[PDB]
């Protein structure tokens, strides 16, 4: 039976655990301590010998403190300490570390750790693994052990979310290089994954929530949303079931082009919900606006190559087709020349569980997007303008140099970005 | 390049205001029945200037402030691959080109055209924003040559005080200031304030002032004094203003508040 | 440029130089003052009595804080807030 | 974990050093005698990173208390934390240096080198992994500038993987207490430049300017200048002992902030600096911590930023926040003054968020920084050298350490080329 395992890396990705975690045992109705008080859950949860529930994730950091706070949390009793992995000493914005001096330490008893899980899963449907491009944890560690579970497990699939840097906003100066330097492996070895920047959450909480102040915890609250919206055809039973494996090879057409984007809808408030009528044509409508978009890219700019709609709630099909037709026979969204059919609905039936704390109104039904477009390219491009323009000063070099990365990667993965915009480009001819 | 416009049926030609990546290409619309000016932007061809660090700031001055004698478009879109048009109001000539047609402007209109012109800049220096850009070819007039409307709004800044100075330098040597040209802090308002000297002159005197042809001599000349041109006659509150807005000194030119207020203009 | 030459730096009750600053400081809001007894009838202004009242006033001591800023004032803070906060997961996720 | 092991040399490093002990003890809530007395348990979570576990629930200091003089070590047992730090620790000299950097660096520092070698690793081996060394001393000193200098050369051979950073005291202008202040620091900078990771470069001058403008006291005494010291180094490393939104550490700031491995020189800075009267019309908000920051009158070294351009900059804030009012802000100050960050390095901002706030204070924050404008110092000193080296003045003390010549030569060497590469970089 279908089984999900989480593998979070670095900061970004435990606390996205936590989020995504709490989320999961509010709606299935897990206690913090690990029981349900009155077998959906077996995707995520596993008994055990004395009637309590544990769930497949592994949280690894190198640096201790912030799986310490979770160790010293309120589930404290949820998760293991084993699969709870710290590092004496962590990557510091730095690939090189990250990739061959720390990682090596420890690659092997993460994966033994995920090799016991595997073990305890039956049917394993995949691997959603969590990190940030900037973190040089969760950009280098991430990306070994990447190289290492594709040869461990070639066929199962491996879904990535990712945090992008931002076009203008970022935490780092050397962070270019590290978003470069682990394209390799979000290349070869990732099969689709979600690229999200804080950005545009940020824009979306100033611009629909109206909330003026949020932390990381709402960006975070709003990304384990987006997950629990995709593997809730997992999860619950519905009319039009999608499991990974369905929407994954429906949205990559080319093994170099797997970089869908995210979208949700609807993201408002209480008091503005309780003003507004919702129905499907009203949050597909939402859905196809750019400005409700999870990343600083507009693809009115960029042609449309598949999008997967997963409905969640009170949905009927007669609204789904005639939202689908009111957005296809609209000139402003465009698709694109070989892709006449470009829609993959599916269907559940739990609507959306308001956690305590949220921000989000309880509704009835929501929707998320996962489309697959070519505008995504011009955020490549911009990060291959400031690798050219810190590469030619030749800044902060010689950390990676003495660390142990050898110089010429940097030109040979500016030249693979370059290839990898030029065959998007390549892609985006037309076919006549 | 056209597919989503010629569905719209913008069908523009007439190439007006010729450019390498802006044009003012009178168009025809089926939505606002009658003609639109187009304003393109090559966002990839273009340097990054104006594609980026700067983009966001034209476009907003573009998008919300409004006032009678400014721009006002009507909405902006695009074709998918790349590129970048707007889509403004009606639009004649700009000021140059009707300048020439006569030679100049007899001061009577002249002062009905500036007391416009120099209303609306009242407007943009009250919402805490500046232009940094009037220019000749960038004062667009109405067809009968009776009303004003400054176009190009691409270097706009959310100015606010004096403790804080612009550093960009950022300006055409025809209508510049040292300040600008010279390498020193300035005011942002007071840039623009000489902006309507040179521009009042050019359009009475049917020259600029000094000579826009050696970047060094010109702040040295300068400092000489002004200089109109010989057998043209003007009004004495006049030749104080062009004093006034021709100076070397920063902040003793009139600001906003006194330029708008003047006894030859409210005469 | 240390703008210091020869100067008055005398007691803060003349109220000259840096005076002000020196009556907001804790020495002397705790520092008492003697109610008014026999004459001062003489030493008064209008303002004394039209447009301002004057009452006695009870002096009191501090606690002592761990000072940050060397004017710091933990003294004068309100009774809240002053104690150990918690980190953003404790009070978010509880 | 990541422990830290605090070295000293000098009469100003020890009062820092005293006065800094005294800042991170009331953070822990720890005790003159040696118990905890606070209240939150995360109070007491992280107390490894600077103090050592004792018997009976006492915690002593990682410390390591040398200087060749000693008269002060009598101070600092006397003072208000003073039964605190372990007498083992007090290696000392039995002479002076006299003001001469010759004598602590080569004659004298020769001899108790060994017993502070002693104690440094057996701190060391006490804790299971060390994030690096830092040292606090004055390069006008006889010790600090001297047998520190020494010192810092020979742990760098024995650990070179550990990060070191120095909190280091810099000559002013007119602040001037010493004749032979250019030679000692002329030949300590020169084993800065090849043994540093980071150097945060403190005038005392620019301490007063604070007290005289910011805070308006009319009697500094050296307690307040050494709190502002204090205050910049717990700082640094809060992120390091409490969790936070966006955690960093010592090592996540010094990869973000060394382009080049020969330009390591920051200005310190702290955020919410009021005079007494100033507390009435304020209200804490991010805006105006940020202001604060970039204003020149600030900064804690004797360099304006204003002449200089900016090549990278940390903020590392402390206490409770959203997140995108400093991001919008660092944006806000990256987009105005655009003249003066470097073109060639976007987002040459840092920012790091701490949730613990210090004690008895709302909101806080800490801005370490590299600019152009460090280089208007060195050139300073370097003038006021050359006229007295071209006299061969006071040069006697010097040679009778057996020292030659060519390494005046040589350590100016470094200087006029240090300032020819960084004035490549404007
Ligand atoms: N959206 C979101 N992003 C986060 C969050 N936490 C960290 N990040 C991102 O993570 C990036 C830095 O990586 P970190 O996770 O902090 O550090 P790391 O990945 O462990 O790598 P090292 O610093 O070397 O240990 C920042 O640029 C943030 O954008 C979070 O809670 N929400
Ligand atoms: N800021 C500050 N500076 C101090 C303090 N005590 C001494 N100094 C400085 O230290 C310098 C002299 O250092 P010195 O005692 O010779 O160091 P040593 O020879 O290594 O012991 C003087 O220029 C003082 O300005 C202090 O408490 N605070
Ligand atoms: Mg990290």
């Amino acid at each position: 039976m279908r089984e999900c395992i989480s593998i979070h890396v670095g900061q970004a990705g435990v606390q996205i655990g936590n989020a995504c975690w709490e989320l999961y045992c509010l709606e299935h109705g897990i206690q913090p301590d690990g029981q349900m008080p009155s077998d959906s859950f077996n995707t995520f949860f596993s008994e055990t010998g004395a009637g309590k529930h544990v769930p497949r994730a592994v949280f690894v950091d190198l640096e201790p403190t912030v799986v310490d706070e979770v160790r010293t949390g309120t589930y404290r009793q949820l998760f293991h300490p084993e699969q709870l992995i710290t590092g004496k000493e962590d990557a510091a914005n730095n690939y090189a570390r990250g990739h061959y001096t720390i990682g090596k330490e420890i690659v092997d008893l993460v994966l033994d750790r995920i090799r016991k899980l595997a073990d305890l899963c039956t049917g394993l449907q995949g691997f959603l693994i969590f990190h940030s491009f900037g973190g040089g944890t969760g950009s280098g560690f991430a990306s070994l052990l990447m190289e290492r579970l594709s040869v461990d497990y070639g066929k199962k699939s491996k879904l990535e979310f990712a945090i992008y840097p931002a076009p203008q906003v970022s935490t780092a100066v050397v962070e270019p290089y590290n978003s470069i330097l682990t394209t390799h492996t979000t290349l070869e070895h990732s099969d689709c994954a979600f690229m999200v920047d804080n950005e545009a959450i940020y824009d979306i909480c100033r611009r629909n929530l109206d909330i003026e102040r949020p932390t990381y915890t709402n960006l975070n609250r709003l990304i384990g949303q987006i997950v629990s919206s995709i593997t809730a055809s997992l999860r619950f039973d519905g009319a039009l079931n999608v499991d990974l494996t369905e929407f994954q090879t429906n949205l990559v057409p080319y093994p170099r082009i797997h970089f869908p984007l995210a979208t949700y809808a609807p993201v408002i408030s209480a008091e503005k919900a309780y003003h507004e009528q919702l129905s499907v044509a009203e949050i597909t409508n939402a859905c196809f606006e750019p400005a409700n978009q999870m990343v600083k890219c507009d693809p009115r700019h960029g042609k449309y190559m598949a999008c997967c709609m997963l409905y969640r709630g009170d949905v009927v099909p007669k609204d789904v087709n005639a939202a689908i037709a009111t957005i296809k026979t609209k000139r402003t969204i465009q698709f694109v020349d070989w892709c006449p059919t470009g829609f993959k609905v599916g269907i559940n039936y739990q609507p959306p569980t308001v956690v305590p704390g949220g921000d989000l109104a309880k509704v009835q039904r929501a929707v998320c997007m996962l489309s697959n477009t070519t505008a995504i390219a011009e955020a490549w491009a911009r990060l291959d303008h400031k690798f050219d323009l810190m590469y030619a000063k030749r800044a902060f070099v010689h950390w990676y140099v003495g660390e142990g990365m050898e110089e010429g990667e940097f030109s040979e993965a500016r030249e693979d970005l370059a290839a990898l915009e030029k065959d998007y480009e390549e892609v985006g001819v037309d076919s006549v | 390049g056209d597919k989503l416009l010629s569905e719209l049926g913008y069908k523009l030609g007439r190439t007006i205001g010729e450019g390498s990546y802006s044009k003012v290409k009178v168009a025809t619309s089926k939505k606002y029945k009658g003609t639109v000016a187009i304003k393109v932007v090559d966002r990839r061809r273009a340097p990054p200037d104006f594609v980026n660090k700067f983009l966001p700031r034209e476009l907003s001055i573009l998008r919300g402030v409004r006032h009678p004698h400014i721009v006002h478009v009507f909405e902006f879109i695009e074709v998918c691959n790349g590129k970048l048009y707007i889509v403004m109001e009606a639009a004649a000539t700009d000021l140059l080109q009707a300048v020439q047609r006569n030679g100049r402007i007899p001061g009577s209109q002249a002062r009905e055209l500036f007391s416009q012109i120099a209303g609306a800049v009242r407007y943009l220096h009250d919402h805490h924003l500046v232009h940094r850009d009037l220019k000749c070819e960038n004062v667009l007039l109405s067809p009968d040559e009776r009303r004003v409307k400054i176009t190009d709004f691409g270097f706009g800044r959310q100015a606010h005080g004096y403790p804080d100075l612009s550093t960009t330098y950022c300006g055409s040597a025809a209508y510049a200031s040292p300040e600008v040209l010279l390498g020193i802090p300035y005011d942002p308002k007071k840039y623009d304030v000489w902006s309507l000297g040179v521009v009042l002159y050019v359009m009475v005197t049917g020259c600029m002032p000094f000579d826009d042809s050696d970047i060094a001599g010109l702040p040295r000349r300068q400092k000489r004094g002004v200089l109109y041109p010989d057998g043209l006659e003007l009004s004495e509150r006049c030749k104080s203003l062009i004093a006034e807005l021709l100076q070397f000194s920063p902040s003793a030119r009139p600001s906003a508040g006194q330029v708008a207020r003047n006894g030859w203009l409210r005469a | 440029w240390r703008c210091t030459t020869n100067e008055n730096s005398y007691s803060n009750r003349t109220l000259v130089g840096n005076w002000n600053q020196e009556r907001y400081d804790l020495k002397n809001i705790v520092k008492p003052k003697p109610l008014p007894s026999q004459f001062g009838h003489a030493f008064e202004t209008t303002y004394d009595a039209n447009y301002s009242r004057k009452k006695p006033q009870s002096t009191h001591r501090f606690k002592r804080e761990p000072h940050w800023f060397p004017g710091h004032q933990p003294e004068l803070d309100p009774p809240h807030y002053k104690c150990t906060a918690k980190s953003t997961y404790m009070t978010n996720y509880s | 974990m990541r422990e830290i092991v605090h070295l000293q040399a000098g009469q100003c490093g020890n009062q820092i050093g005293a006065k800094f002990w005294e800042v991170i003890s009331d953070e822990h809530g720890i005790d003159p005698t040696g118990t905890y007395h606070g209240d939150s348990d995360l109070q007491l979570e992280r107390i490894n990173v600077y103090y050592n576990e004792a018997t009976g629930g006492k915690y002593v200091p990682r410390a390591v208390l040398v200087d060749l003089e000693p008269g002060t070590m009598d101070s600092v047992r006397s003072g208000p934390f003073g039964q605190i730090f372990r007498p083992d620790n007090f290696v000392f000299g039995q002479s002076g240096a006299g003001n001469n950097w010759a004598k602590g660096h080569y004659t004298e520092g020769a001899e108790l080198v060994d017993s502070v070698l002693d104690v440094v690793r057996k701190e060391a081996e006490s804790c299971d992994c060390l994030q690096g060394f830092q040292l606090t001393h004055s390069l006008g000193g006889g010790t600090g500038s001297g047998m520190g200098t020494l010192l810092i050369s020979k742990i760098r051979e024995e650990y070179p993987d550990r990060i070191m950073n120095t909190f280091s005291v810099v000559p002013s202008p007119k602040v001037s207490d010493t004749v032979v202040e250019p030679y000692n620091a002329t030949l300590s900078v020169h084993q800065l430049v090849e043994n540093t990771d980071e150097t945060y470069c403190i005038d005392n001058e620019a301490l007063y300017d604070i007290c005289f403008r910011t805070l308006k006291l009319t009697t500094p005494t050296y307690g307040d200048l050494n709190h502002l010291v204090s205050a910049t180094m717990s700082g640094v490393t809060t992120c390091l002992r409490f969790p936070g939104q966006l955690n960093a550490d010592l090592r996540k700031l010094a990869v973000n902030m060394v382009p080049f491995p020969r330009l390591h020189f920051f200005m310190p800075g702290f955020a919410p600096l009021t005079s007494r009267g100033s507390q009435q019309y304020r209200a804490l908000t991010v805006p105006e911590l940020t202001q604060q920051m970039f204003d020149a009158k600030n900064m804690m070294a004797a360099c304006d930023p204003r002449h200089g351009r900016y090549l990278t900059v940390a903020a590392v804030f402390r206490g409770r926040m959203s997140m995108k009012e400093v991001d919008e802000q660092m944006l806000n100050v990256q987009n105005k003054n655009s003249s003066y960050f470097v073109e060639w390095i976007p987002n040459n901002v840092k920012t790091a968020v701490c949730d613990i706030p210090p004690r008895g204070l709302k909101m806080s924050a800490t801005f370490i920084g590299n600019s152009t404008a460090i280089q208007e110092l060195f050139k300073r000193i370097s003038e006021q050298f050359t006229a007295m080296f071209r006299r061969k003045a006071f040069l006697h003390w010097y040679t009778g350490e057996g020292m030659d010549e060519m390494e005046f030569t040589e350590a100016e060497s470094n200087m006029n080329d240090l300032v020819s590469e960084y004035q490549q970089y404007q």
